[PDB]
RNA sequence: AUAUAUUUUAGUAAUAGAUAAAAAUAUGUACAGUAAAAUUGUAAGGAAAACAAUAAUAACUUUCUC
């Protein structure tokens, strides 16, 4: 009744020769409820995010 | 001696600082090198291999030269693998709208309000008022941060916030502003000039950058 | 050989994994080189003047504070006191934001409350 | 832009090959396919200006007792790019004078810092343990590296790894030495000592070992660039007991050679010291004794070992030596 | 093998050796792994943190000035405590445990310019539960992760058997990751302007949350997830989705100083009184 | 097994030879279960 | 833009660290490191799944700085 993917032999990596996981990102533009942009690096290709439900519209960050 | 309450009442940035040139420059690389080392992007997940906006996403692609036996590729060998030439830096081109940034020099337009908060959004700002010219002093059944807070609010009718009762320097407390003789706002910098210099060596330390 | 959510979760799998995604490591000229760690020394050189200049500032702020209040025990004691009570449980505004990378439409609020 | 200079401060400084310096300052992988091939990073030109002209700032900032003098200038120097270069991709062992100057102390330092990474090491750990310190000499500190070599018998070029076999043949004539000195010490007034010492040949009498001295120099004169310890230099007034081989006899296990150096006590001009180069006893010779005798500090030290083999018989005929013992094979 | 007796030969000076490099073995390896030239390089300062020059410009001042108080110096905590020399028994006895506890505790050094609260470390915890039947769920939970911060995750295997729920050891289940400096930073921020006010009914962290030595931890359920950037734009490729827990370490030395450094970063503890 | 009456023998470790006692190579000085003493010179 | 030929990729599968108390290798060697409990916490989650945190810096070296 476990499902699992049955691994294979495993590669070997050598000592020394591990190379740290960089991940492929993007320049991402999250633009908020009101106009402020914000640059952050995102994996999921795309260049610009407008939001609707953000921090800055909720009334518990903003008591004005 | 008579007890005078100083207020260095302080905006704070709105925005991420404007950076050095060398700095910049360095990011760059930093950037580049990045860009070098980074892995393919796995387009195969996020597009699926017969759709509509998959097929979109492929047309702004180029692919990269492959290789062809019987023909000199004088910059080394395309070594391609899950279409990315290995050797080089890979990268990707891409209600609904383009999203544009406000500018971040509304001040330096103004070009004049030294009495606006507007001013310069990414630098730490600090009032200061006319009479040489100085900070808010104010002149005791209260405590003190608190009296100093009323005595300000008083003035315009603005909205503060202290950071603690625990004064600084000669008896001067801290505060932030939150709303809207001489209401006169500057950077650490703007503030040297506008001051005496022992004045500015006895609270240097207060104004951040 | 494999039910299609299987599939789907190899792919998962391969997202992360560094099989066939990662490229060549880069080489670097001699001379390159050199000028790479030239750089990063001046980098780190950087970083730590920042570091002492930020440090001594504290330093500075701390020394203000402690000074004011030996002059503020001397002086009012109830003052004193009162500056002292301890803030255990002080909570920073939340109207003061977090610095953005671009300003919003409205810059600056006037009307509150 | 006090790098760019070279009115007081040594030539020795700069890249004396002009393409690397032009390369550096806006490559050297010979083969014209594999520089087309090649692909630096982006950007590295106007930042690594930057950098340069940080560094030459603080370096100027830098500029202004001896040792601290000596360490102010080391501290202002070692960031310059083209110095690194010098060090970091020219031969430290068989040193240029131009390319790198031991007289400057930037690069001093430098290869200080390379003996401590690897052969400083190496050569403590040969030390401990063939257990050459607490036989011959309580303890070292490194100080200088010695590195010798045996040029002469055979002919071939090899600077020896510490605590390694030699072939008789190869031991069979005199070494040389190259005492590369670090550290600030003064050149003209400091002289040295040097002694090849095998604490381990049979003694019948109590059964243990003991101490031969096989080699002896005293008073030699040294210099940062110049320190080969060759006959050219320190004549035969210098020898208090004169090269012998290793001449191991039949299973007296592995006899080591740990050659020793020393610096001398200093007081106007280089201070001389006579050792009674008769009265020593060197057959049976006394390491710590003699130390404390002179009131010598020993800077550095190598160590080899030999073992007895066919040609040790011919090589005792050449030296007009006895005929060599010969001892059981167990241990009893 | 003969002996079976550990036991180190001490030496005759006082040059540490690094034995590794006096081993040709693994040439790569000699190299630290933040030189160019080994494979493990990766570039550290990529771009500004923005969270992070918030705390250095405005919050780090504002932490020095709250917490000082007067003339506080320390407050050592409780210590293993020394056996009374009044019997010889006492001689080469061990030492009581702590008053209170079992474990020894830390002591609170006073917040000056040198110790200023800060952000340490963020440690996400995803143990999916109904990865005990399926095992493909644990994976999906691992790239969900990976998705959401932009750095490799690590397993979690079932660490204990118990028959009551489905558990036996030697089984991966859920994915951790450790965030730290700018990527922990933008994670933070990631949380807080989009996913924190995008939930329903979220009233801020409970402030009995409190590790006591300076650390906060919360949780967000499975439908929470679906409020990240990374999932939000394609809903069509993440069908399950799985909650995790959040801890958050800081130099703090106490629990309330770390939380009220947390408030700076637009944390709302408006879930209970402490 | 109503009465229990299983046991193994003594196995006579032990110090073999004592303080200022001549040894030969080879001769046992000291057998033990564990090292409660260690080998020195 | 589109057609033909020839090749190149896509078989997507983990650890990326000399990994360090989940499983899997029980004999050699070489190099390295520390366990457990208890307590305080955290979506479902509790008596009992996972993760985090929990002893002292006197002296020393290098670096940055008044
Ligand atoms: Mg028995």
């Amino acid at each position: 009744t476990r499902i699992t993917l049955p691994r294979r032999p495993a590669k070997k990596i050598q000592l020394g020769k591990s190379r740290p996981a960089i991940y492929h990102q993007f320049n991402v533009k999250m633009e908020l409820s009101d106009g402020s942009v914000v640059i952050r690096r995102s994996q999921y290709p795309k260049g610009e995010i407008r939001l609707i439900q953000d921090q800055r519209n909720n009334p518990l960050w903003n008591p004005s | 001696p008579k007890i005078k309450v100083g207020v260095l009442l302080s905006r704070i940035p709105i925005i991420k600082s404007e950076l050095n040139e060398l700095e910049k420059k360095y990011y760059e690389y930093q950037s580049e090198l990045e860009k070098r080392l980074m892995w393919t992007f796995p387009a195969y997940f996020y597009f699926k291999k017969g759709t509509v906006a998959e097929h979109k996403f492929l047309s702004l692609q180029k692919g990269p030269i492959s290789k062809k036996n019987g023909i000199w590729f004088p910059r080394g060998i395309p070594d391609i693998k899950h279409g990315r030439e290995r050797s080089t830096k890979q990268e990707v081109k891409l209600v609904n709208r383009p999203v544009i940034p406000n500018d971040r020099i509304t001040e330096a337009d103004r070009s004049n309000d030294m009495k606006s908060l507007e001013r310069q959004l990414s630098r730490t700002l600090y009032l200061l008022v006319k009479d040489t010219w100085k900070f808010p002093n104010f002149d005791e059944s209260k405590p003190l941060h608190v009296h100093a807070e009323n005595e300000l609010k008083l003035l315009s009718g603005i909205y503060t916030w202290s950071v603690s009762a625990t004064p600084i320097g000669v008896f001067i407390v801290k505060s932030h502003i939150l709303a809207g003789e001489d209401f006169a706002w500057l950077t650490k910098g703007e503030i040297s000039e506008y001051v005496p210099k022992d004045y500015f060596n006895k609270t240097e330390f207060l104004l951040a950058d | 050989s494999l039910s299609p959510l299987a599939q789907r979760v190899v792919t998962q799998l391969s997202v992360m994994s560094a099989s066939r995604k990662q490229p060549k490591l880069l080489k670097l000229a001699r001379e390159d080189l050199i000028k790479h760690q030239t750089i990063e020394k001046c980098w780190s050189i950087y970083q730590q003047q920042q570091r002492e200049r930020r440090n001594l500032q504290l330093e500075l702020q701390y020394k203000s504070i402690e000074r004011s209040m030996n002059l503020l025990q001397e002086l009012s004691p109830r003052l004193f006191e009162a500056a002292n009570a301890s803030e255990k449980g002080k909570r920073f505004p939340m109207e003061m934001k977090v610095p953005t990378d671009f300003p919003p439409n409205t810059l600056w609020h006037y009307n509150f409350r | 832009h006090i790098w760019s200079d070279f009115t007081t401060r040594p030539s020795s400084l700069s890249i004396q090959s002009s393409k690397v310096k032009n390369y550096l300052f806006q490559p050297s992988i010979s083969r014209r396919s594999n520089r087309i091939k090649y692909s630096p990073p982006e950007h590295i030109d106007e930042i690594f200006r930057m950098s340069y002209d940080f560094l030459e700032q603080r370096s100027s900032k830098f500029y202004e007792n001896p040792l601290k003098k000596d360490a102010l200038l080391i501290k202002a120097e070692i960031n310059n790019p083209e110095v690194q270069y010098n060090f970091q991709f020219n031969n430290k062992l068989n040193n240029v004078k131009d390319i790198i100057d031991y007289d400057v102390p930037v690069y001093r330092h430098l290869g200080k810092q390379h003996w401590e990474s690897y052969g400083q090491m190496l050569l403590m750990q040969r030390l401990e343990t063939l257990a050459a310190i607490p036989d011959t000499l309580p303890t070292l500190v490194p100080r200088a590296e010695v590195n010798i070599k045996f040029p002469f018998s055979t002919g071939v070029n090899k600077w020896i790894e510490p605590g390694e076999f030699l072939s008789s043949n190869v031991t069979s004539m005199r070494p040389i030495f190259k005492i590369q000195e670090y550290e600030l010490v003064n050149v003209e007034k400091q002289l040295y000592t040097v002694l090849i010492v095998n604490p381990d040949v049979p003694d019948l009498s109590n059964d243990s070992f003991k101490t031969a001295l096989c080699y002896g120099l005293v008073n030699i004169n040294l210099t940062y660039n110049d320190n080969l310890i060759d006959p050219r230099k320190f004549h035969s007034s210098n020898i208090i007991a004169d090269y012998l081989p290793p001449v191991p006899e039949k299973n007296a296990g592995k006899q080591r050679f740990v050659v020793w150096v020393f610096r001398q006590p200093l007081i106007q001009g280089p201070n001389m010291l006579e050792i009674d180069r008769k009265e020593l006893s060197r057959d049976d010779f006394d390491i710590r004794q003699f130390t404390k005798k002179y009131n010598l500090t020993a800077i550095g030290a190598h160590i080899w070992r030999s073992e007895w083999d066919a040609k040790v018989a011919a090589v005792r005929e050449k030296y007009g030596l006895p005929p060599g013992r010969v001892f059981s094979r167990v241990r009893r | 093998p003969k002996s079976a007796c550990s036991l180190v030969k001490p030496v005759h000076h006082l040059v540490k050796i690094d034995k590794s490099k006096l081993s040709p073995r693994f040439p790569e390896l000699k190299y630290d792994k933040s030189d160019i030239r080994s494979p493990g390089f990766k570039p550290k300062d990529t771009h500004a943190d923005r969270l992070n020059d918030h705390y250095l410009n405005t919050l780090q001042s504002d932490l020095l000035l709250i917490n000082y108080s007067h003339n506080a110096a320390v407050v050592k905590g409780l210590k293993q405590r020394a056996w009374s020399g009044d019997s010889p028994y006492h001689l080469n006895r061990p030492p009581k445990n702590p008053r209170g506890s079992k474990a020894q505790l830390p002591d609170i050094h006073p917040i000056k310019w040198s110790n200023i609260p800060g952000l340490e470390s963020v440690v996400i915890n995803c143990f999916v539960r109904e990865a005990r039947e399926n095992q493909l769920l644990a994976i999906t939970a691992a790239l969900q992760l990976q998705q959401i911060t932009g750095c490799k995750p690590h397993p979690i295997f079932s660490k204990n058997d118990v028959p009551t729920w489905k558990l036996r050891k030697g089984h991966q289940m859920g994915a951790k990751v450790e965030l730290k400096g700018k990527e922990m930073s933008q994670f933070l921020s990631t949380l807080t302007e989009i996913v924190l006010p995008r939930i329903r009914e979220y009233k801020g962290i409970s402030n009995q949350s409190g590790n006591r030595f300076g650390g906060i931890s919360f949780g967000l359920t499975a439908e929470d997830i679906k409020f990240f950037p990374e999932i939000d734009a394609n809903q069509d490729s993440w069908p399950k989705t799985f909650g995790m827990h959040i801890n958050i370490n800081t130099s703090a030395q106490l629990d309330y100083q770390a939380r009220t450094l947390l408030s700076g970063f637009q944390f709302p503890f408006f879930g209970e009184e402490k | 097994s109503r009465t229990s009456m299983k046991d193994s023998a003594g196995r006579r470790l032990g110090p073999k030879k004592y303080e200022g006692q001549d040894v030969s190579t080879g001769e046992i000085i000291m057998r033990q279960r564990g090292t409660k003493f260690y080998p020195g010179e």
